[PDB]
C-alpha cells in the first residue's frame, strides 16, 4: 500500500508570516484523488483542498495548493491566527486508502521560566488508605521538560504519569502536573520527597521537597 | 445545513458486538458513497472502510476484513457498521463522511462530515473527591496555588467549577488519565494571590452526570 | 395451415437479458393465437392499442416480437408512460403503442441450488433511452469531473450488476418472462391475417 510521510513535525512561527508544509509519497499517485483536511482538537475534521488545486466553498483565499507527481505542498499566505491546528493528507486513488501522520502549528514567543509548587499528601487520603504526591509546573513556553523524583535519594520511575494542557488564549504557555502514587506501606517509611525540575529556561535546577 | 446525524455513546464489555449508524438524506440516490474513519486520543486517522449504495461493493483494510462488516439501506437512508470480537484497543471515536451527490452526478470530494461516537471497553464504578489543602512553604508572597484531586471514576463527562461558579479566571483543568485498574483521575488547580489566603475561604465544586454526585 | 412460428419463441431453452433483448420479425403466416398451450403458469394479458375480443379480423404487415426476463415487482414498468430504471435505461415503449404485453412465472427454470447469476441489467447511464433502442456498451461511467482512464475507483463505477435469483424467496423476487408484440400496418401488401 502507498505510504505518506509528512516531513515537518512541528513548525512554530509568528502571526503575520508564511509557512510551507509538504506531504510526499513513496510511489507515484494521480493528481486527481488527493485531499487536504483541517482539524481542531475537540471537533470534527473538515475539507480544505480537493484535487490538490481546487478550494472548497467558504474557505478564505489564503490557502493555495501546489505540487504534482510525487511531491505536494500547501502554502499559507497570511497567518491571521485562527488556524493553529493539525493538517492531514489523504490519497484515495488505489484500493488501500491511507492518511498522514500530522503537522501541528504553534505560536512562537520568548523563553519563560516555570514556577514550582509542591503539595504533600492529604489527611483524608491517608485515612482512606492511599497517598499521592503532586508537583505542579506553571507558565513555561518550551513544551519539552523532564521531572525526576528523588525519594530518599533513590531514583524512582515507572509509577508516575504526566498530563499537559494546551496553549492559552492570552500568552500561549503550558502547564504540567505529575502525580506520585504510592501506598501507605511505603509512606510511613520514607519521608523525603524531592521534585527535581530541569528545564532549558532554568539555568539552575530548582528542587523543592518536604518531610 | 446539510449534516450527517450519528448515534450516541455506548460502553461495551471485552468481547461483544457493536453497531453504529449514520443517517442522512442524500443516501437515496443510487450513487451515494460513505466511508468510516477512526481516531484515538492523540493518534491520527486510521482507515477507509467505504461502501457505494446501489451496486453494493465493500472494500476493507488489511487489519480489518476479519471482524468488520458494512451494510447499506436506501429505504431509510441509514448506513451501518458492525465490529465483533472487541478488545481493549478499540476505544476511540468513529466518524462518518460522505460527498454531496445528485440522482445522476456526485461531487469530487468528501464535503459533509458527522459528529462522532465514543466507545469504551471497561467495568463500572462510582466517583470520589479528595482535598489538596494549600502548602505554606510553596507561597512566595502574593502568589499561591491550590486545587482538588478527583480519583476513581469510570465515565468521563466530568466538569469542575470554582467559587460556586462565581469565578472565571485562574482556572487550569488538566485532562484525565487512565490508571492501571481502569478508573480515571484528573486534577485541577487555581492560582490566587497569597494576600487573599487567610481572607477568602472557599472550596471546590465538581459534578458527575451518570452518578449525580456533587461536593 | 402454415401457422406462425411461436413454438421456439414461447418454449425456448434459455432467454436473454434485458439490455440485450432479441427481436424477431414474423411475417407471411396466419395469426392463430389459440395454440399458446394456455401458458400454464397463469400468464397475464394486457393490450393497449388493440382489443382482445375482435383482433383476428385485421391484417397487419409485420409483427415484431421481443423477449427478456425481469423480476416480479417490475412488470408494471412495461407500459406507455412509466418511469423507473427498467423503463428508462433498458427498455421503453412509445406514447402511442399498438400491441399486447404477456408475462408468466418462471420460478421453476430460472433458479438453481443456492444462487443463480446469469442475468444483468443496466444501472447507470448518461441520459434516458428513446423508444425502441438497445445498447450493449460495457464502458465505465463517470460521476464527477475527472477522467476515469478505464479503472474502477471513487467516482468511476461499472454499469452492470447481477440479479441473484434463488428458489426460496418471496412472490416479488421470482423471475418473470415478458414477451412484447407490436403490430405494424402501412401501405404494403399485408399478408399476416387471422384464422378467417
Amino acid at each position: 500500500e502507498i505510504v505518506l510521510t509528512q516531513s515537518p513535525g512541528t513548525l512554530s512561527l509568528s502571526p503575520g508570516e508564511r509557512a510551507t508544509l509538504s506531504c510526499r509519497a513513496s510511489q507515484s499517485v494521480r493528481s486527481g484523488y488527493l485531499g487536504w483536511y483541517q482539524q481542531k482538537p475537540g471537533q470534527a475534521p473538515r475539507l480544505l483542498i480537493y484535487g490538490a488545486y481546487n478550494r472548497a466553498t467558504g474557505i478564505p483565499d489564503r490557502f493555495r495548493g501546489s505540487g504534482s507527481g510525487t511531491d505536494f505542498t500547501l502554502t499559507i499566505s497570511r497567518l491571521e491566527p485562527e488556524d493553529f491546528v493539525v493538517y492531514y493528507c489523504q490519497q484515495y486513488d488505489r484500493s488501500p486508502w491511507t492518511f498522514g501522520q500530522g503537522t501541528k502549528v504553534e505560536i512562537k514567543r520568548t523563553v519563560a521560566a516555570p514556577s514550582v509548587f509542591i503539595f504533600p499528601p492529604s489527611d483524608e487520603q491517608l485515612k482512606s488508605g492511599t497517598a499521592s504526591v503532586v508537583c505542579l509546573l506553571n507558565n513555561f513556553y518550551p513544551r519539552e521538560a523532564k521531572v525526576q523524583w528523588k525519594v530518599d535519594n533513590a531514583l524512582q520511575s515507572g509509577n508516575s504519569q504526566e498530563s499537559v494542557t494546551e496553549q492559552d488564549s492570552k500568552d500561549s504557555t503550558y502547564s504540567l502536573s505529575s502525580t506520585l502514587t504510592l501506598s501507605k506501606a511505603d509512606y510511613e517509611k520514607h519521608k523525603v520527597y524531592a521534585c527535581e525540575v530541569t528545564h532549558q529556561g532554568l539555568s539552575s535546577p530548582v528542587t523543592k521537597s518536604f518531610n | 445545513q446539510m449534516q450527517l446525524v450519528q448515534s450516541g455513546p455506548e460502553v461495551r464489555k471485552p468481547g461483544t458486538s457493536v453497531k453504529v449508524s449514520c443517517r442522512a438524506s442524500v443516501f437515496s440516490f443510487d450513487t451515494s458513497a460513505v466511508q468510516w474513519v477512526r481516531q484515538a486520543r492523540g493518534q491520527p486517522l486510521e482507515w477507509i472502510g467505504w461502501i457505494v449504495f446501489g451496486s453494493s461493493n465493500t472494500d476493507y483494510a488489511q487489519k480489518f476484513r476479519d471482524r468488520v462488516t458494512i451494510t447499506g439501506d436506501m429505504s431509510t437512508g441509514t448506513a451501518y457498521m458492525e465490529l465483533s470480537s472487541l478488545r481493549s484497543e478499540d476505544t476511540a471515536v468513529y466518524y462518518c463522511a460522505a460527498p454531496h451527490c445528485n440522482r445522476t452526478n456526485c461531487h469530487d470530494g468528501f464535503d459533509i462530515w458527522g459528529q462522532g461516537t465514543v466507545v469504551t471497553v471497561s467495568s463500572t464504578k462510582g466517583p470520589s473527591v479528595f482535598p489538596l489543602a494549600p502548602s505554606s512553604k510553596s507561597t512566595s508572597g502574593g502568589t499561591a496555588a491550590l486545587g482538588c484531586l478527583v480519583k476513581d471514576y469510570f465515565p468521563e463527562p466530568v466538569t469542575v467549577s470554582w467559587n460556586s461558579g462565581a469565578l472565571t479566571s485562574g482556572v487550569h483543568t488538566f485532562p484525565a488519565v487512565l490508571q492501571s485498574s481502569g478508573l480515571y483521575s484528573l486534577s485541577s488547580v487555581v492560582t490566587v494571590p497569597s494576600s487573599s489566603l487567610g481572607t477568602q475561604t472557599y472550596i471546590c465544586n465538581v459534578n458527575h452526570k451518570p452518578s449525580n454526585t456533587k461536593v | 395451415t402454415n401457422l406462425c412460428p411461436f413454438d421456439e419463441v414461447f418454449n425456448a431453452t434459455r432467454f436473454a437479458s434485458v439490455y440485450a433483448w432479441n427481436r424477431k420479425r414474423i411475417s407471411n403466416c396466419v395469426a392463430d393465437y389459440s395454440v399458446l398451450y394456455n401458458l400454464a403458469p397463469f400468464f397475464t394479458f394486457k393490450c393497449y392499442g388493440v382489443s382482445p375480443t375482435k383482433l383476428n379480423d385485421l391484417c397487419f404487415t409485420n409483427v415484431y416480437a421481443d423477449s427478456f426476463v425481469i423480476r416480479g415487482d417490475e412488470v408494471r414498468q412495461i407500459a406507455p408512460g412509466q418511469t423507473g430504471n427498467i423503463a428508462d435505461y433498458n427498455y421503453k415503449l412509445p406514447d402511442d403503442f399498438t400491441g399486447c404485453v404477456i408475462a408468466w412465472n418462471s420460478n421453476k427454470l430460472d433458479s438453481k441450488v443456492s444462487g443463480n447469476y446469469n442475468y444483468l441489467y443496466r444501472l447507470f447511464r448518461k441520459s434516458n433511452l428513446k423508444p425502441f433502442e438497445r445498447d450493449i456498451s460495457t464502458e465505465i461511467y463517470q460521476a464527477g469531473n475527472k477522467p476515469c482512464n478505464g479503472v474502477a475507483g471513487f467516482n468511476c463505477y461499472f454499469p452492470l450488476r447481477s440479479y441473484s435469483f434463488r428458489p426460496t424467496y418471496g412472490v416479488g423476487h421470482q423471475p418473470y418472462r415478458v414477451v412484447v408484440l407490436s403490430f405494424e400496418l402501412l401501405h404494403a401488401p399485408a399478408t399476416v391475417c387471422g384464422p378467417k
